[PDB]
């Protein structure tokens, strides 16, 4: 991807977090687990449902065809008639095929873009606190608990507490 | 170990696949297919309205009254026309429908006639009013159109026709009339007495005079002889006058126009489906909630929008890592 | 206490909306409309020429010479032409007008005429030349189309008519002519007095026999009878000959095509606006600097492009968020 | 946008500055104030400028409806005609409203890149002289007057200086 | 003095230019233009097939016979017809061809006539065959159409003529013929000698009764008189039956349609140019492997598709830095 | 472009590397030396390439014109008939323009973009154990040998030995 966090610095995504789309996963001495970000992750889900539904809407006045007949007399506009038939049909067809797949593009961006705002969220938090593994990990210096990881999470986390 | 938190994103086992611009087949998380691929291959009710199933008949043949047809003397309201490609049933009287296909393009527009007599054969004392063909059998003997009728001398003499229609109905009402054009000379003479013949035909906006044409012309369901059949609309509150001393192919029962709205006639080689649906193609059926199918280009209903795609997958999920 | 410098963006009061694909109504510190949505509801000159305003008249009964069409008898150079859905003087004298609707394709391409008499009305002398009727009223007294003359028999007789019109001029010339169908054979006598008749028409490229459909036929502006116009164009140098021994409605006045250029056939039931512009529609006049409109698909002149948008409008600025 | 400055790490808007799109707020010890850098507001101004332009320049040869008449009996060419005029009206409505919506999109990640491509041209010239807040804003070990403000704006600050 | 790794791209010496939305002129390290902007400004055989090249002659004087296109009695299969704008040769004769333009249009869809005789000038035993005009020359004197016969009056008769042909042939048969339009009645009679005359033609869907026209027309190649000819397409096993008694231009030769395909009638003033493309414009052929070009919108063969960009370059390289 | 990579932090672009479109410019007292990266250089083509098939593929169905001929009297059809022609043939020269303007622009968005993942890649995997000057170079504090340079472009790069 563009932004180089899907299959980037983050090797590959994880089946345990079948929770969300963007998550954590946090480990102290009480434990570790999985949980999903619920700002970007719902972000996502809007943004993406609105693209999906702004694609339809786009197309919804196509051009439709309506049979036309004529006799054998007739065959310069009978056959004019089927050009321009087929004419619409061809261009309402690229421009199908083509929206879809330039939006994929920019879906599957837009994914990693989210992903990547989201390691930039956490980092530009901790600062000098943490140490940037590179590996999508911050290894902290001091202990952070699951109240600790709810400050980091939840985007609420203090710097001068811990500095 | 300290502690750490990680970043990262949703694996699953999806083998779904999407396209882009620079790559294929990219394996994601969530897709979302927004093409209907499948039909039902019938010919359904539209919203609980049968169609017309022309089955071997024309519209020529339905609307004339060839004997062939008549399952459609009385059709009733349709939501669309479903005709063969070269129905068997036409013309049984060998000829042509002047402005056929401009006719065709007003049923398009038509969900229902009433047929309705306009001039009736008790009205033919002067002349022969039962001229049959075998060129148009019913329960195979010799027979004609049931809605115009054939006109040939009688005791030697044909005098000149003068009937006038006025449309006294609410309705627009398609009239029908035709002219035979026949062999030679002789045959002239012995149906119509009269060697030089015309029909003149007269409303507010028509001004008609058609002249027979004598041709040698090949055998046609066994004749060569021709019949040449037109129409108009006529207004309400607007009449119809035909003068004729020969070769007149006259009314006897005309369509008023009592329902119009949405239709088409649909070129088809299926029948009824015993079935109901919200859209139909000539190939069959949808019922579908995607936004576009590539079943069919000629549909009536509310459809998907087509495409001539074979396959239109949108990406929703992530890109799924192995 | 220690020095610091902030990376930041503008922000402002706008409250302006555009949309994306992701998401609508984004507020944003500027935008560009791109779309003009008003027009003037005039129908005005087209960069300072005149549009030929019909009224009640048709093209049919312009050309012809309806009586009711006077004011259209001579026109001036026009910039567009501006006909009624459904004007009420058109065939005075019912009938129909042949190949009506590629004569007023021709029309899309010419801006004036200048109409010369080529067979004077007075030139007749073995025939009648005063046909009027009363489905052609004038001033309440029965008339007749002004350009072609409605001939018929002069003690008894109607002998074969022989006219030819050479076209000496240098530009097109447009002829119209036409054929008279009755109610009935009596009155084919009464009128023409020969009872099998026809007109030939020739030049050279026209090879044209009519022959009178008398039919029993309805009322309309309370005549039976039928009149079908035919027309042609006269190449200069070129010419043309009629031949008739009745039912022949033969031509006095003739239109020379002296500027050909852009025109159209505008279907409008507006009035003239006493106004100037350089972009017409059928329902107001476009004075913008748009690169689209939604007003009208049919324009003339200098025009921004159509489309059926409700709305078009382009971010420029950024995304506005100020500090709260 | 996709680049997370604009609404990311740089909570708002000023609208203290008047001067361009994207700038600098300093505060030393002779006072304070808002200034556009003006390479990246006059870059955008140009790239924006040109994007509406190309817009309009590539629907100039746009299809145009033609009034036509037909008569009672040419009714299948009339639709024929119809449909074909309202079919272009249509193909041009969607290349129009669709263009539109991408580049619209394409303008607001344009300005979230610049603003971000301008963070970072300060942080590569600042490194270990600052303190990176998060904020959009960082906090200079050393004293910092006009002059060093003005530097660090050109792109001509000099590290090895005051490190 | 200490060591250092950088990160970096990529520059050349390229000039290529390409553009963007939001920038023109982009100088870039690699770049493919997409666009065939040239042609080898001539007619060539297509795929080894030559084309038939009119060259002063229309295509109705070419089927018709006119004296001057006698080149033309034969040809060979052809990939294309070229035909010039004002071809000088068409109708010599002055008049029209009845449904010419739709006639053209099944050209479109023929490679190869076959040219037979269905009436021989034997068969014309009752008639004066050897009618000639001024209008028509050949060798500096008066002629005629080489594949239709101009009837006239023999001994101060002219009987009726009842003549069949019965397309025994397996392919589709091209039949013509004319009325010719005489200047008045004493001309009539001078060339026909009865003075109310018709033609009529019959076949299993064609029913035709002709009357000549007189009117005073100006002169045309001399001539004030017309020829008006029509054509009709005789299935296998159909016959036609031709009568009349006047004005009859009657069939000599016919056009059996033997190959059928893609073709086109394409209108250039260029003449053959002794050369094989896969691709043919009027103004030119194209060899290219070019996705588009901007040559002609009308081109038969395997083309690149057409555009009316003059510029169409895709950047593959990256910015390149002077 | 939107990645501020390719003249961004980065200047300009080295004649001297001809062997791919992105790599590294070394030097050590072994000798400077240019070698271009690998994969991001073999994945680009892979992208572009595609990209222009795709591209040719997606007109591979456009309007094809056909000459039709009319008479004296069928003017307004003649009219017709030419706009319809006109109409596609301006539909499609506007759909290939526009497509080609669109991902010139995306293609060279994507080489800045492989750029900075670049940079990225091989920021991550220093960390401490290089300077960081911000023209797109990182210089060494103890002195990198051929054995040093070899193990960053293959991603061998074992950081806990040089720390
Ligand atoms: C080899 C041979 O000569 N055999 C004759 C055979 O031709 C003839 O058949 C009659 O031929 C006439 C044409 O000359 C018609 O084809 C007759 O058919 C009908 C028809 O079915 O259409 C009979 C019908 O009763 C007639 N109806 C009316 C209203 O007139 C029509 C009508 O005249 C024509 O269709 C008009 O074109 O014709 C057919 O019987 C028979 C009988 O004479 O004798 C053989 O030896
Ligand atoms: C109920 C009844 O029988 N009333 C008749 C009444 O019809 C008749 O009026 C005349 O009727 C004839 C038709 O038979 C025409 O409609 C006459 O109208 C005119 C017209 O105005 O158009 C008169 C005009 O002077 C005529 N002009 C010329 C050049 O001939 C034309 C023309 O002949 C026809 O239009 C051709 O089709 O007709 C109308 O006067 C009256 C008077 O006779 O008597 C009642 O008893
Ligand atoms: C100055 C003057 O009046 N001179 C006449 C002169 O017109 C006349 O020439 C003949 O005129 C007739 C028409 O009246 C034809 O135009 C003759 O031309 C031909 C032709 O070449 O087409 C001669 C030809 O042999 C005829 N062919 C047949 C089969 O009949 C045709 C044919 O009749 C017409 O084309 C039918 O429309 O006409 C032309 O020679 C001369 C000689 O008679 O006498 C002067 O006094
Ligand atoms: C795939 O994953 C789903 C959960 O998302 C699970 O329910 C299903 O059993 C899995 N299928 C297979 C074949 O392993
Ligand atoms: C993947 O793409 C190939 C060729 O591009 C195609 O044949 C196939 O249908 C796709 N999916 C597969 C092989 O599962
Ligand atoms: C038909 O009848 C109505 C009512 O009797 C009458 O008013 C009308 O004039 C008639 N129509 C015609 C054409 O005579
Ligand atoms: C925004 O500010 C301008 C002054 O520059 C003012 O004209 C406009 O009314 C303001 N909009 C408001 C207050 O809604
Ligand atoms: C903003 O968009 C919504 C739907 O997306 C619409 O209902 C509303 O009218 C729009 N404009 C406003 C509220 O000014
Ligand atoms: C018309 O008049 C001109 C000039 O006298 C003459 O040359 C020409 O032949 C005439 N045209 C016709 C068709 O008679
Ligand atoms: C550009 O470089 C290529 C090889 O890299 C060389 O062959 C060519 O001559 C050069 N072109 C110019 C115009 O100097
Ligand atoms: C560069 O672009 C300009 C338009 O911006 C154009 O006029 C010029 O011809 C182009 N190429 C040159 C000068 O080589
Ligand atoms: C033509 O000839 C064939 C075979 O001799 C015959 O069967 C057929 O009926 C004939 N066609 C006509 C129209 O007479």
């Amino acid at each position: 991807g563009l932004f180089g966090a899907i299959a980037g610095f983050i090797e590959g995504g994880w089946q345990g977090m079948v929770d969300g789309w963007y998550g954590y996963h946090h480990s102290n001495e009480q434990g570790s687990g999985y949980a999903a970000d619920k700002e970007s992750t719902q972000k996502a889900i809007d943004g993406v449902t609105n693209k999906v539904n702004s694609i339809i809407d786009k197309m919804n006045t196509q051009f439709e065809a309506v049979g036309r007949e004529f006799n054998n007399l007739e065959r310069r506009i009978e056959n004019l008639n089927k050009k321009m038939e087929d004419g619409f049909l061809d261009v309402w067809t690229y421009n199908a095929e083509l929206l879809v797949l330039m939006e994929n593009e920019r879906t599957l961006d837009f994914h990693d873009s989210n992903v990547k705002n989201l390691y930039d969220k956490v980092r530009l938090q901790l600062r000098d606190n943490a140490k940037e593994l590179g590996n999508g990990c911050f290894e902290f210096y001091h202990r952070c608990d699951n109240e600790c990881m709810e400050s980091v999470r939840n985007g609420t986390y203090d710097y001068p507490q811990y500095s | 170990d300290p502690d750490q938190i990680c970043i990262g994103y949703h694996a699953n086992n999806s083998t779904e696949q999407v396209d882009t611009i620079m790559e294929k087949n990219v394996t994601v998380t969530h897709a979302q297919d927004i093409l209907e691929k499948t039909h039902n291959g019938k010919l359904c009710d539209l919203d609980g309205v049968k169609p017309l199933i022309l089955r071997d008949c024309s519209v020529a043949g339905w609307l004339l009254g060839n004997p062939m047809c008549d399952e459609f003397l009385n059709v009733p309201e349709w939501s669309y026309i479903v005709e063969k490609i070269n129905p068997a049933n036409d013309l049984c009287y060998p000829g042509n429908f002047n402005d056929y296909e401009e006719l065709k393009h007003l049923l398009s527009r038509i969900n229902h006639f009433e047929k309705i007599q306009i001039i009736p054969k008790s009205s033919w004392s002067d002349h022969e009013a039962s001229g049959v063909s075998s060129a148009c059998p019913y329960q195979g003997r010799s027979s004609f159109f049931r809605n115009v009728v054939w006109l040939t001398k009688k005791d030697n003499a044909y005098p000149t026709i003068k009937r006038s229609y006025n449309n006294t109905n609410q309705e627009d009402l398609l009239v029908l009339w035709g002219i035979h054009h026949p062999n030679d000379a002789a045959e002239q003479t012995r149906l119509y007495q009269n060697p030089t013949t015309y029909i003149s035909v007269g409303t507010s906006t028509l001004n008609q005079r058609l002249v027979p044409k004598i041709a040698t012309r090949s055998k046609v369901n066994g004749q060569s002889g021709r019949m040449e059949f037109f129409w108009t609309i006529l207004k309400p509150n607007d009449a119809i006058n035909f003068e004729s001393n020969g070769n007149f192919i006259a009314p006897e029962n005309a369509y008023k126009i009592v329902k119009k709205g949405d239709s088409t006639i649909m070129k088809s080689e299926l029948e009824y489906g015993n079935c109901n649906t919200k859209c139909q193609t000539p190939i069959g059926a949808i019922n579908s909630s995607m936004p576009f199918h590539n079943i069919h280009p000629l549909t009536i209903g509310e459809c998907p929008k087509y495409v001539k795609s074979s396959r239109l997958v949108l990406a929703t999920g992530l890109r799924n890592s192995p």
